[PDB]
Formats: structure tokens, C-alpha cells, sequence
């Protein structure tokens, strides 16, 4: 059921008003309501409350800042309990260690990674300059090639006179170098013509160009020797910080998060001259623990609670679902999609009997729902250790909350699947083969297969039957709740739609009937000539005009239930092919070859079993999802989503 | 007997495979669109999923006429 | 070439962009309190410090990061389709060059927008020794920049004149590319881009008296030779004359800061109306200028903040 | 029989299949214009459901001919 | 001879599924062009719908070859 | 006689079915392009309708071919 | 009689079949260009109308060879 | 004589390949999509796997009738 | 007469359609750009309809082999 | 003996030739779309690798059939 | 000559159609891009004309296989 | 009779140009993506390379069937 | 005479026509990136109509088969 | 022998032109994309021309089963 709401309204005089927000906070189960559409004037932050807030928000960001710095997580913790001052002080030393030695880290390996590609090169050549790093007019800065650029560059660098040698050179191996000049005034222009054909300088940045060719070589050496120790003594430092001041960080954070969300929060009261109200909505079931909040302001300050309308403004009303504990763990497969609107349906209670079930009887393997039962006792290990999972290929996270709901659901799951594999007699398919403990009137093993299933000349007709059948009480079931809720709601169009396509659909399924070939007319002509004159009525009432092409939809979603033995069928007689070829290995290459077709007959059975079990996941959950949930339209408006105002814990 | 049990079970093949690649053409535009409003926001998951399974319908009347197509042997 | 690709993409961007709400609330702000707003957003991943000028970079940064790889994540004829948007900061990366080339100005003068193009181009196209070079290093195999300037190089090749011609040159090619390939979307987005364009220059001429022929430019849809003439000498009338066009709403305009505002608000209209292809080039056409039009009215804001403007000299530039 | 009864179903797939295709191939490309329009504004999901189920006419034409020629089967 | 009859199934069943195939491809492009313009403004509904059906003439002419066909049974 | 009544039938069906196909793609396009002239400006509707209506001469032309093919019964 | 005469049929039929859906296919993109070049101004009327007409002619062909087998028939 | 059991063969893998051919058409997009929308962010990978398997349905109907004409050899 | 009369009209029906439609999936963009020309500038008139033009060979081949097995018959 | 162990191999190479040219139809754009992701970053790889992979099914579908038809035979 | 006289008429009629259909697929996109070229200038006419008629060998084969085939017969 | 080493041909040639078509239309999409991303860098080449070789795998189980096949003549 | 020598002319027939077809698709997207880059500049010509040539070894294939076949008639 | 050579010729013939279908599909787009490519940077021209090669293997395959269906025939 969607839980019953009543509304909290309270007023009071406006000196005590951020205290009670406190106290409210500190149980909190109420959705506040925005009070501005009154006479009255909403609430406004004096500049010590905006301060205030200011200031822990300030302490938030910088909390969060350095947490995630020191590679912490912003996770909640127990809130700092000191004051404001305190919580300012605490922060701004640790951040202050924080970033510092980040930066010196950062700052120290981008020196050393410039440093690293550099230190033979530069090396290099500076021998090639050694006796001429201060040439009186031949200081020409350093220059480097290609060694097919080399010669390019060296046919200009030839007009670089001098009794050494010309600009023109080569003299290394991982790079040319080209670091000299005969008469640097045209040596300069001899460059920037081997620029011209493809050149470049070699005074790299950093200390290759911070320094003369003399000590560029001396930088490098000494950075390059030094920077591993100092990095290590930074690193072992921030691993210290990091241990030393999270705890404490986080519960900073926790008291910030707190406080400003209080802070935010008081701005949605309405205020007078003296005396402030606020609105809110309350879950019944809840109302206890509100009771008891407010009873303890000394005065017992003026409140009431309230019945909610659900004729009018119910698309205001806050929505929360109330599922027993055998239905709660599926409300995950149904809120992903919309809120419904309040007063409406929630089709919750529907999915725990109808999705297991039809999963079972789609997979129906005995082998197959040890496996599953298995990888649940697998994910069963991480709720065991209250360990959260990932995996970081699929950007998958989940909490130990998740993974108890997941398995539960697998383990409720895996019993439908073992029922329907003993119905069907399969274990990886045909291991009946191996001992006859199933069988058919053929092969009388020690109990009979209630359906072969691989029979499809002998078995289709009654599982195709079935499978129609669950689907036409499904969609039956959904066109009832079209109907009373149009009835309940008193908007006639939903009703006349609900009992129309009902009315319609018995028309068509006794046409169908008829028209199979039964072997008598009787009552089928008198419910089909009824059926059709019920739709028709329905859509004279509504004078509503989509219902005539819209009845082959709903026809659809009647007959697409045959899926449920479809893939069914498919995946056991796959599976049931992939066992024969097993033994026939085995049998072909005799007893040397049992490892061989074990082998291959199990890796072609979790190869088809990994590619193809989400397929088989899926099916089922369509036919609720769509061919159920759009019945009585649960698409058709969005509900507002209860939050309450809450503390962050 | 004869051959009609040969071209019925050429009709048969014939119908459901022409309604699957029917489906399967309508499901590939209408479920690109699908992907994409879900990624810009995921309040169209109801919208998104109605859609693309409406044209699912064709391959289902499909399997109808090969199921009567198998019953009137 | 996928647009069910790159649409993807650009949806999820799409989701990641500032409410009409921020703007709002933004224009009632001091300069460090707006500060902090942009600190938050997703602009904050640029924000450098507090300033002026760290605002606009943060932006520029941002923009370029968040727009300036759509046509380098597609290739083939989405590539062709897609670049057509993004061609402005190409142009006018050429145009301060060629510019500061021909008035004599070293390279460190010019500042480059992010564009279609890697800026080691625009240095070679400074360092390049004839126009023919410049061109030939600017080419790549279909875009409508390099071979709009070899054209104009037929008709001069030689620097100054041909500021005079690039850009009459290039629009008219950008529009002529676009009813060149099968995307409704674009086709007549750009034809209504060309008519904005002329109408606008005609109206900035105004009272000069020049030959209109030198002026207004090929592939409008709305606006023609004879109407320019009138409205680029002394006729208002001619804006009273749109109906049914788009530009129907420039009836009773006099004014260049009036027309500025009634154009920008239409083209951006007309560009949002292209959501309705979402297997096509409209989505991302939408896209882009529901982006620009985010980053220049940020901009404005942090002025009108940064400078403490009154209110109502704003509000009428940032209302659509 | 044989021939006579074999080329019925024969006859009957061609119609209904190529129904389907062609309304498939139609549904592909209405129901992609309508999820943008519904993505970008949600007042307009009656148009765009009574456009996607227009084409819906041309495989009940294929199940009328289907049915006629079981009838005469 | 009853291969005559069981022919002229294949001929009735190939006219019919063709000329839904055709009105159906037809009928894409403009139902989107439809919801397009619908979108974009509501006075367009006559002018849309009008354009969307006029191509089902094609079906017209297909069931009417089809029925002529049958006459001749 | 009774292969000749038999197979003319899937010649004519085969005809019609193409010559609407044909057709049917032709007013794909014409008819998306008209609907974007009328969503532009209501003045265009005469044009645009003259232009969708234009190509129906080849279903036409299969219809004749058909009925001077259904003379040989 | 018999079956060369039924024979004939069908190719006659597929003759002018493909030749339709060929001046069908371009048709489609001619006009929907002539369409395009209507909406900006009247003047492209004559242009565009000619262009249309031009691939006429492949059904022209088509019906040739047509009449040419109805009367070997 | 006969040679029913080669038709029927023939039926059969005529059906599932049409399936997979119809499934395959879809997947084509679907995945391109989603490919896109994992690519800007990692934490749209569910959805992207939902909407490309939810067209896998198409084969299965198929192979439906490939085992139940399969039961008939 | 004789059943390999009928197989000579196939053969020339096939030979003659299949050219048209191949000359006709040609004349679609070329002529669709020769519009596109005018509409920017009519001297590109005399250009743009002798492209139009070139290829008609395939349809005249077509032709051709379709009266020589004309003849032939 | 009887043609049937003829016929049969039709079948079988008919139905994994179509499951093979469905499951290339999916790879091309899947693969496409997973290129230019590892040309953005190559963190995408094993994302790409399994979406080029999830479509291999159909092909798989065509073996077993095929193979379930070669034991037949 | 005998049922083979029609099937030769069939091998021809299949050789030139698919190779006529070939070539014009062929001429299709160079024919557009030919003409843009010109539109943007007529220096390149020459290389214009010479890559849309290279493709023109294809249909050549297909008149060299019907014309042998034709000797053969 | 004989005809069954006849069809079995039919079944190799059909099962490995299906195959061969298939993962042919995969490698166009493939190539072209990885022609791109090695133009942008030449360090691309090893991923490009493997999802180009990867669709591969399609012609080599077409081939599987074709000599399994030819095993039977 | 027996049917099989008019069967190897049908065989030879396609062969040759789905190479030309193959060879025509390929030349289509090559000449058309051709015909755009010598409009850019001259100097790629010669490397672009090499380009557009390569794809003749399928023709060149499909032609030596037809006269393989044509030598054992 | 008897109609299986004839029979075994199609078969061969076939084999052949569906691989040169799907290798000049193949080919299709990456020559668009090397001539892009080269004409953006002539030191490309090794590794454009090998991703153009790769995919004639396909007609390597279709070549060695028509060779290997020539050595039964």
C-alpha cells in the first residue's frame, strides 16, 4: 500500500523556532511543506543566521576538500559535538598540512618527469659544447635534430663559419645534437633557415633552459639523484596525515552537513509579527515519534495533525510504499520507474508471486539452480562480512543492504527453479542418461516427468495454453483496477475504459474459442454477442474514440505471454543437445575421451549459461513492467517522492 | 499425403520470420530514441519503455498465423 | 558515422547544464557570492582563482572542453554535418591573423580562440611566407574555412583586401555546403542565420550609401536584393513588411541594439526547435547554441556583478 | 489436395508477413519523431500515440487476407 | 486441377503484403514529418493528418486486386 | 487450362504490388518535404499537394496492367 | 494454352513492376528537391516540374515491353 | 513419392535465420547507442545491457517454430 | 507452343526492369542535385540536365536484350 | 533413396548464412561506436569488447539449428 | 534446344539486369559529386565526366556474358 | 533422379556467400572507423586491427558448415 | 537436351551479376571521396583513381568463373 | 550424371557473387575513408591500403568453394 499521510501543522513564537527545527531534525520523519501561500510573510535569515550558515558551509567544502585530498570518502560519521569556533580550529590546521605537502608532491614528480626525458640528451650535448658553453660570440643556445633531419639541417648549418667546425652536426644516438655556433649573429639565421626546413630548439623547460649549458647538466644530475627520497619522505608523510585526521574529519563534515541543512531548512516557515508556523506531512504509521519530540518543549507548543485530502491537490501529497517483509525486498524491481501518484495502486504485493515463479518455470533445471544458488551463497559471503562489492569494469558499487535484498531475492528465486527442473526432469538437461532417476513410458526410471517438454510434437499445445491462460489473468487482473479505480477516484472515463476492454476481451477470447474448433457452441455464441455489446456501450458512454484501434494492443499484451514457454523450451533443449554430444564424445573416443567430452559438454554449458541468463532474467519482468503495470496506469502521472527532513547520521 | 505438409511449413516459417524482421526494423529507431532520452534523464524509463515494446505486437500476431498454420494440419 | 552515437553523447551532456533558475538568482549577487555559484557548477572545474579574467577563462575552458571535441568524437559525413556549427572561432582565428600579419604585429599580439583547428596551424599560417602557403597549411580534406580563402585568393593574392571579401565568401560557402547534404534540420537553421546576417549588416551600413550589391549575400530564404537595398538607405517600413516569417517580430524596430536583441532572440528559437530530431543533426545543433547562449549570458552576469551595474540595464538582454 | 492446400499457407505468409514489415518499417521512424516530442514536452503524448497506431491499419488489411484464405482452406 | 486455386493464394497474398510494404514506407517519413510538426505548433493537425492518410490508397488498391482475385476463388 | 488460371494470377498480383511500392516510395519523400513547406507557410498547400499527388500514375499504370491481365480469365 | 501462356504472365507483370518501383525510387528524391526549391520561391515552378517528368520514361519502357508479350500472348 | 521432409527443413531454417536477421537489425542500434552513452558516463552501463538484450525475443520466436517444425521430421 | 516460351519472357522482363531500376537509382541523386544547381544559379541548367541523361545506356541495354530475346522467340 | 537429404542442406546452409549476415549487420555499428570510444580513452576497452560480443547469440542460434539438421541427416 | 532455350533466357536476363542495376548504383553518389564540383567550379568537368563513366565497364561485362551465352545458343 | 548432390551444392554455396556478405557488411563500418583513428594516431593501430579481424570469425563458421557439408557428397 | 546445360547459364549469370553489383557498390563510395578530393586539389588524383580501380578484381573473379563454367558446358 | 551438374554450377555461382557482394560492401566505406585520409597526409598510404586489402579475403573463401564444388563436378 502507499502509507497514509497526515499533516503536521505547528506555530509558535519565533525566538524558538531554530531550536524546535532541531529537535524535529534530531527524530525526523516529517516532509516539510513550503508555507509561503498564506497572509502571513515567510521566514528570512537575520545576517547572524545568514553567517551562520555561511560559515558551515565554508567548513563542508573545506572538510570535503581535504578528505577527498587525502584520498578519504565524505561517508557520515558521529557529529562533532563541539561548537562552531572549535569546529573552525580543528579544520584549518590539517587542511593547511593537506595541501602542502600535496603540492610539494605534485610540484617535486613534475620536475622529475621533465628531468628524466632530458638527463643523457642535455648531457650529451653539453660535452658536445663543453669547452664553448661561454663562446664570446658563439653562445648560440642548444639545438637537437632528427637523424633524417640531421643532413637537412646541416646543408644551411654549413654557412656557420668557423676552425672547429660549421653549425652542421649529428654527434648522438637517441636524438641528434646540434647544440653549437661558429658566429652566433649568423649562426642564429643559419637555425632559423634549418627551421625553416624543420627545426627546433633543444633548450627544453625547466632546468634545461633555466640555466646556462654549464649547470643545466649539474640540475638535472641533482634533481634526478635527489628526487626519490624527499618523494618518499612526502608520501609516508600524507599516508600519516591521513590516518592521524580522518575520523575526525569526517565528523566535522557530518556536524557541517547537519547545520547548514538546518539552516537551509528554516527559511520554509511562514512568520508574523511574533509568532512563526510551519506544514509538513507525516506517514501515520511514524506519528509516535513525532509525538514525543514535541511533547518535550516545556509548553507544549501549538500543534495538530491534520487528515490529508485525496479528491483535490493530491498530486502535492508526499508518497511512501509500506510493503510486508516477504514483499520488501522487490520493491527494488518496481521503483526504479515512477513514483505513483498518492491514493493510486502500488503493484508491489503483485511481483514476489508472479516474477519467481515464471523464472522458475522458464529456467525449470535442477543443474542449473544449483549454480544460481551457489553464486548466492557467493554474494550471501559480503552481507556475512558487511563488506560493500564493486566492480570497477561496470562502474558496479552496492552496499551490503543491496546484496542482502539481491540475494533474498535469488534465494526465493532458486526454490521456483528447482520445482519446475523436477516437473520437466532436467539437470543440465538429459543427465537421465546417467541414471535413470527420471523417466519417460520409454525409459521407466524411478519417477515419471509429470511434462517431457522436449516432446515439442506431444507437449506444446498444453504449455502454450498455460502460458495464455497466466496471461489472460494478468491482464484481467489489471483492467479490474483500470475500472475501480476510475469507479473510487469517480472519473467515469477510466471506468467505462476498464469495463469496455474487459467486456471487449471476452468478446474476442470467445470468438477464439469458437473459432479453434471446440467441440460445442452452447453459452460461447450468447458471451460473445455480450461481450461485443458491452464494448461497444462502453465506448457509446465515454464518446471516447482510441479504444477501437487501441483493442489490438491490449489483444498483444494478452498473447504475449507465450514468451514464458518460448525461451523456456529453447534454453532446455539447448541444454539437452549440449548433454547428448557429451556422451557421444565420450562414447566415440571411448574411456580415454570422458575427459575430453566432460570437459567440452561443461565449458559449452557456461558458455550458453553466461551469455544467455540475463536474456532469460529479463523475459519474466517485461510482463509485469509493461503488459501488467500499464493497465491500470501506472505510467500515467508521477508522485511526489517522500524525503524527510532528516538527520544526515 | 504430399508436399503440403512441405509449404505449409515454408508458409509458416515465412509469416514469423517477415513479422520478426518487421519488429525488429521498428525496435531499433524506436529504442536508439529510447537510449538517448534515458541518458539525458531517467524519468522517460516508462516512456521510453512503452514505446519500444508496442511494435512487439507484429511478431506476436506472426506466431498466431503459424500456430493456426500448425493446428490445420 | 553514427548519429545514434554521437546523439547519445550529447544527451548526456544535454542532462549537465544551468537553469533558467541560476541566471535568476545569479543577477542579484556581489561579484563573491556569484563566485561562488560558478565555483560549484560544473564551471568550477576551470575556475583558476577570483577575478575577472579567471571568470572568462574558467568559461572558455570550459566551453572548449565541453563542445569543441563533438566534431573529433564522430568521423565521415557526421563529421561534414556537425563542423558546419563550430566554424566561428576558425574565422575569426584567421581573420586576427591575416590582421595582425598585414598590419605588421608579432604573433604574441594575437589571442587564438579553442576552434575546429590545432593551434600549432595558426603559427605556421604566421610563419608562412605567401598566402598560397598559408591556405595550403590550413586545408583539411572538407572544411569550408581553407577552401573559402582560396577562393578569395583567385580574386586578390595579397593581404588587406582580402578582409574585405573572406567573410562575404565564407558565409555564403557554409550555407551553400549545408543545402549541399540531407539534414532538414541544418539546411534551413543556416539559410535563417543568412538572412539575420544581411539584415543586420544592412542596417550597420545604414546611412553610408554604398552599392548593395557589394553586401548582401547569397542563400537567404526570407530577406532579398530589393528589401536590403531599401532598409541599408533611410526605410523602416521594410521591417513592418515581415509576416509569417520568424522576423515578423522586428515590426516597429529603429534601433541597432533593439535589432541586436530581436534577432539573437529569434535564431535561438528557431534553433531549439530542432529537438524534434533525435536521430539527427537538429539535437546537436540544439544543443550547441542552448551552450553558447549559456556561456555569454554568464559572461554578462559576471559583469553586470563584478562592475555593480543597476539591474535594469540587464534584464532586457538575458530574457529568452 | 496436396498442392492446393500447401500453396494457401504459402499465400497467407506472403500476406501477413509483408503486412507486418511494411507497418513495422512505417512504426519505426513515427514512433522515433514521437519519443523526441515526448522527451521534449510530455502534453504531447496523445498525438503521438494516435500517430503510432495509424499504421496499425495496414497488418489487420494482412490478417483480413490471413483469414479469408483459412476460411477458404 | 487444384493447383489453380492454391496459386491464386500466392497471387492474392503477394499483391496485398506488397502494397502494405509500399504504403507502409510511404507513410514513415510523412507520419514523421507529422508529429514533427505537431510539436511544433497544433494547427497543423488537419494539414498532418490529411498528408498521413492520403498514401493508404495503395492498400485500397491492393485489397482491391485482392477481393477481384478472390471472386474468381 | 488450369496452370494458365492459376499463374496469370501472381503476375498480376506481382505487378500491382510493385507499381504501389514504387509509388509508395516516390511519396515519402514528396509528402515529408510538402509537410515542412506547409509548416513554413499555410500559402503552399496547393503545391505541395499537386507535387504528392503527381507520382500515383505508376499504380495507376500497374492497375491497367493488372485489369487488361485479368481479361485473359 | 497451358503453361507457356500462364508463364508469360508473370514476367509481363514483374516488368512493369520493377520498372515502376525504378522511376518510383527517383521520383522520391527529385521531387522532394523540386519541393524544397518551391518553398523558396515560385519561380522553380517550371524547373522543378520538368525535372519530375523526366524519369517517366522508365514506366513508358516498362509498359513497351508489357504490351509487346500481351500481344505475343 | 515425396519430399516433404527436405520442405519442412527448409522451413525451418528459413525462420530462425529471419529471426536473427530481425534481431540483429535492432541490436545495430540499440548497442551504438548505448555504446555512446557508456562512453560519456559508466554509471548508464544497467541501462544501456537492458535495452540491447530486450530484443533478443525475436530470435526465440523463431527457434519456437524451428523446434516445433523440428518435432515433425 | 512450349514451356521455354514462358522461361523467354521471364528472362526479358527480368533484364528490362532490372535496368530500369538501376538507371532509375541513378536519376534519383543525380537529379536531385541538378535542382539543387538551378535553384543557386540557372546557368547551371545546360550541365546539370546532360548528367541527367547519361545514364539512360543502362535502360537502352536493357532494351536491347529484351528485343533480341524477342526476336530470338 | 529420396530427395530429402538434398533438401535438407538447403535449410541448414539457409539458416546459418542469415544468422551470420544478422550478427555482421549488429558488429558493424557496435564495433564502430567501440572504436571511437578507445580512440577517446582507452579505460573503455573492456565495455567495447563485451558489447562486440553479446551479439555472437544469433550466430550460435544458427549452428545449433544447422547442426540439429546435419544429425537428421 | 530444349527447356534449356528458356533457361538461357533467364541466365542472360539475370546477367545484364544485375550488372545494369551495378553500374548505376555506381553512378549514383560520383554523378552528385560530379555536380557539386561543377556548381563550385567547371575546371574539373574533365575529371568529372571521366569518374562517372569508368563504372560503365560493369554493364559491358554483363552485355559480354549475355552475348556469349547468346553464341552458346 | 540424382538431384541430392545438386542441392547440397546449392546448401555450401549459399551458407558461405551469406557468411562471407555478413561479415563483410560488419568490416566496412570497422574499417572505416579504424582508417580514422589511425589518421588521427598511429599508436591506434593494434585495437583497430583486432575489432577488424574479429567479425572474421562469421566466415569461418560459414565455411564450418560448407565442408562438414561437402563431407556428405 | 537436358535441363542442366540452361541450369550452368543461370549459374554463370548470377555470378557475374552479383560481382558487378559488389564491385558497382564499392566504386559508388570511392569515386565520390575521389571526385571531392581533386576538386581540393590535382596532386591527389593519382592516388585517388587507383583507389577507385582496385575494387575491378571482384568483376575480374566473378568473370573467370563464368568462364570456367562456360568450358564446361 | 544428369541435372545435378547444372545444379552443382548455380550452386558455385552463387558461392562466388555473394562473397563479391560482401567484399565490395566491405570495401564500400574504407575506401572512402583511406582516400580521406590520404588527401588529408600522404604518409598514411601503408596502413589505408592494408585495411583496403584485408577484406578480399572474402572471395578468397568464395573461390575456394567454388574450386573445391569444381573438383566434384
Amino acid at each position: 500500500m502507499i502509507a497514509p499521510m497526515e499533516k503536521l501543522v505547528l506555530a509558535g513564537p519565533k525566538g524558538r523556532a531554530k531550536e524546535l527545527l532541531q529537535s524535529l531534525q534530531q527524530a525526523g520523519v516529517v516532509h516539510l511543506e513550503t508555507l509561503r501561500p498564506e497572509a502571513l510573510s515567510a521566514y528570512q535569515l537575520s545576517p547572524e543566521e545568514r553567517a551562520e550558515l555561511r560559515r558551515w558551509e565554508a567548513v563542508s567544502a573545506g572538510a570535503e576538500h581535504t578528505l577527498s585530498l587525502l584520498g578519504l570518502e565524505a561517508e557520515p560519521a558521529r557529529p562533532f559535538p563541539e561548537g562552531l569556533e572549535a569546529a573552525e580550529k580543528a579544520l584549518s590546521p590539517i587542511q593547511a598540512h593537506a595541501e602542502g605537502l600535496t603540492r610539494q608532491k605534485q610540484e617535486l614528480e613534475e620536475e622529475l618527469a621533465l628531468a628524466q626525458a632530458y638527463l643523457e640528451p642535455l648531457e650529451r650535448l653539453a660535452a658536445l659544447a663543453h669547452g664553448l658553453d661561454k663562446s664570446p660570440f658563439l653562445r648560440v643556445i642548444p639545438f637537437l635534430l632528427t637523424e633524417k633531419e640531421l643532413p637537412l639541417v646541416e646543408e644551411a648549418l654549413r654557412k656557420a663559419l668557423e676552425d672547429r667546425y660549421l653549425l652542421a652536426h649529428e654527434a648522438y644516438a637517441g636524438g641528434v645534437a646540434a647544440l653549437v655556433v661558429v658566429h652566433r649573429k649568423e649562426v642564429d639565421q643559419a637555425k632559423a633557415a634549418l627551421s625553416r626546413a624543420g627545426v627546433a630548439e633543444l633548450r627544453l623547460p625547466g632546468a634545461l633552459g633555466e640555466l646556462p649549458l654549464s649547470e643545466a647538466a649539474r640540475r638535472l644530475k641533482e634533481r634526478a639523484e635527489a628526487a626519490p627520497r624527499e618523494l618518499s619522505e612526502v608520501r609516508q608523510h600524507l599516508a600519516k596525515l591521513a590516518r592521524e585526521s580522518a575520523s575526525t574529519l569526517q565528523s566535522l563534515w557530518t556536524r557541517a552537513q547537519d547545520e547548514v541543512a538546518r539552516l537551509k531548512a528554516l527559511e520554509e516557515l511562514a512568520s508574523g509579527r511574533f509568532g512563526f508556523a510551519l506544514l509538513g506531512y507525516v506517514p501515520v504509521k511514524a506519528k509516535p515519534k513525532v509525538e514525543e519530540a514535541l511533547a518535550r518543549h516545556k509548553e507544549s507548543v501549538v500543534y495538530a495533525f491534520e487528515p490529508v485530502d485525496e479528491h483535490h491537490e493530491a498530486d502535492r501529497i508526499p508518497v511512501v510504499l509500506d510493503n510486508p517483509p516477504w514483499a520488501k525486498p522487490f520493491e527494488l524491481l518496481v521503483s526504479f520507474l515512477n513514483t505513483p501518484k498518492y491514493g493510486t495502486f502500488d503493484p508491489t504485493p503483485v511481483v514476489p508471486v508472479f516474477f519467481p515463479f515464471w523464472f522458475g518455470m522458464i529456467v525449470g533445471d535442477i543443474g542449473y539452480a544449483l549454480l544460481f544458488y551457489l553464486v548466492g551463497r557467493w554474494l550471501s559471503g559480503y552481507v556475512k562480512r558487511n563488506e560493500p562489492l564493486v566492480i570497477d569494469l561496470f562502474a558496479l558499487k552496492l552496499k551490503p543492504q543491496v546484496i542482502g535484498k539481491l540475494v533474498h531475492i535469488l534465494n526465493w528465486m532458486v526454490f521456483w527453479t528447482v520445482v519446475w527442473g523436477v516437473i520437466y526432469g532436467e539437470f543440465f538437461g538429459t543427465f537421465l542418461e546417467h541414471l535413470g532417476v527420471f523417466g519417460t513410458p520409454e525409459h521407466p526410471g524411478l519417477i515419471p516427468i509429470l511434462i517431457h517438454r522436449i516432446d515439442t510434437a506431444k507437449t506444446a499445445n498444453l504449455l502454450i495454453l498455460l502460458s495464455v491462460a497466466f496471461g489472460v489473468v494478468l491482464v484481467f487482473f489489471g483492467l479490474a483496477l483500470r475500472a475501480y479505480l476510475g469507479l473510487k477516484h469517480r472519473h467515469m472515463a477510466h471506468f467505462w475504459e476498464g469495463v469496455g476492454y474487459l467486456g471487449g476481451l471476452v468478446g474476442v477470447l470467445a470468438l477464439a474459442a469458437s473459432y479453434l474448433g471446440n467441440l460445442q457452441a452452447g453459452w460461447l455464441q450468447g458471451l460473445m454477442y455480450l461481450g461485443f455489446g458491452v464494448f461497444l456501450l462502453a465506448v457509446l458512454m465515454s464518446r471516447i474514440w482510441l479504444m477501437i484501434p487501441e483493442i489490438f494492443t491490449q489483444a498483444g499484451h494478452i498473447l504475449s505471454h507465450i514468451r514464458i514457454y518460448a525461451v523456456g523450451a529453447a534454453g532446455g533443449i539447448l541444454a539437452g543437445l549440449l548433454t547428448d554430444v557429451g556422451f557421444a564424445l565420450a562414447e566415440r573416443l571411448g574411456l580415454l575421451g570422458v575427459l575430453l567430452g566432460l570437459l567440452v559438454a561443461g565449458v559449452l554449458h557456461l558458455l550458453i549459461l553466461l551469455l544467455t541468463t540475463l536474456g532469460h532474467m529479463l523475459q519474466p519482468i517485461r510482463l509485469l513492467w509493461v503488459e501488467f503495470f500499464t493497465k491500470f496506469g501506472f505510467y500515467e502521472e508521477n508522485g511526489r517522492p517522500y524525503r524527510p527532513f532528516k538527520s544526515v547520521r | 499425403g504430399g508436399l503440403d505438409r512441405g509449404l505449409i511449413a515454408v508458409g509458416m516459417g515465412l509469416a514469423v520470420g517477415l513479422a520478426a524482421l518487421g519488429t525488429g526494423v521498428a525496435q531499433a529507431r524506436i529504442g536508439a530514441a529510447g537510449v538517448g532520452a534515458i541518458a539525458e534523464d531517467r524519468s522517460n524509463f516508462g516512456t521510453a519503455l512503452i514505446f519500444l515494446l508496442l511494435p512487439e505486437t507484429l511478431v506476436i500476431f506472426g506466431l498466431l498465423i503459424a500456430f493456426i498454420l500448425n493446428g490445420r494440419l | 558515422d553514427d548519429f545514434a552515437y554521437l546523439n547519445a553523447r550529447v544527451r548526456v551532456r544535454r542532462g549537465t547544464l544551468l537553469k533558467e533558475s541560476f541566471f535568476q538568482e545569479a543577477l542579484d549577487l556581489s561579484f563573491a557570492d556569484f563566485l561562488r555559484l560558478l565555483s560549484e557548477t560544473v564551471y568550477g572545474g576551470e575556475l583558476a582563482g577570483q577575478g575577472l579574467p579567471d571568470v572568462d577563462r574558467a568559461v572558455l575552458r570550459t566551453q572548449a572542453k565541453l563542445v569543441g571535441d563533438l566534431p573529433r568524437l564522430v568521423t565521415g559525413e557526421a563529421r561534414e554535418a556537425v563542423r558546419l556549427l563550430l566554424l566561428r572561432n576558425d574565422l575569426h582565428n584567421l581573420q586576427a591573423l591575416l590582421r595582425a600579419k598585414a598590419t605588421g604585429r608579432p604573433f604574441e599580439e594575437v589571442l587564438l580562440l579553442p576552434g575546429t583547428l590545432r593551434e600549432e596551424v595558426w603559427r605556421q599560417a604566421y610563419e608562412a611566407q605567401d598566402p598560397a602557403g598559408m591556405a595550403q597549411v590550413l586545408a583539411v580534406p572538407g572544411h569550408p574555412l581553407a577552401r573559402a580563402l582560396r577562393a578569395v585568393l583567385r580574386e586578390t593574392q595579397d593581404l588587406a583586401r582580402v578582409e574585405a571579401l573572406l567573410a562575404k565568401r565564407f558565409f555564403e560557402d557554409v550555407a551553400k555546403a549545408a543545402k549541399g547534404l540531407d539534414q532538414p534540420a541544418l539546411r534551413d537553421y543556416l539559410a535563417l542565420e543568412v538572412d539575420a546576417e544581411n539584415l543586420r549588416t544592412a542596417f550597420k551600413l545604414q546611412g553610408s550609401g554604398l552599392a548593395p550589391d557589394a553586401f548582401f549575400l547569397k542563400g537567404g530564404r526570407f530577406v532579398d536584393r530589393v528589401r536590403f537595398a531599401r532598409l541599408m538607405e533611410g526605410d523602416y517600413a521594410v521591417l513592418d513588411e515581415l509576416s509569417g516569417t520568424p522576423f515578423s517580430g522586428l515590426s516597429g524596430v529603429r534601433d541597432l541594439k533593439a535589432l541586436e536583441r530581436g534577432l539573437r532572440c529569434v535564431l535561438l528559437k528557431e534553433a531549439k526547435k530542432g529537438v524534434q530530431d533525435p536521430l539527427g543533426v537538429g539535437l546537436v545543433l540544439a544543443y550547441v547554441k542552448e551552450r553558447e547562449w549559456e556561456a555569454v549570458r554568464l559572461r554578462l552576469l559576471a559583469r553586470r556583478a563584478y562592475f555593480g551595474l543597476p539591474r535594469a540595464q540587464v534584464e532586457e538582454e538575458v530574457v529568452c
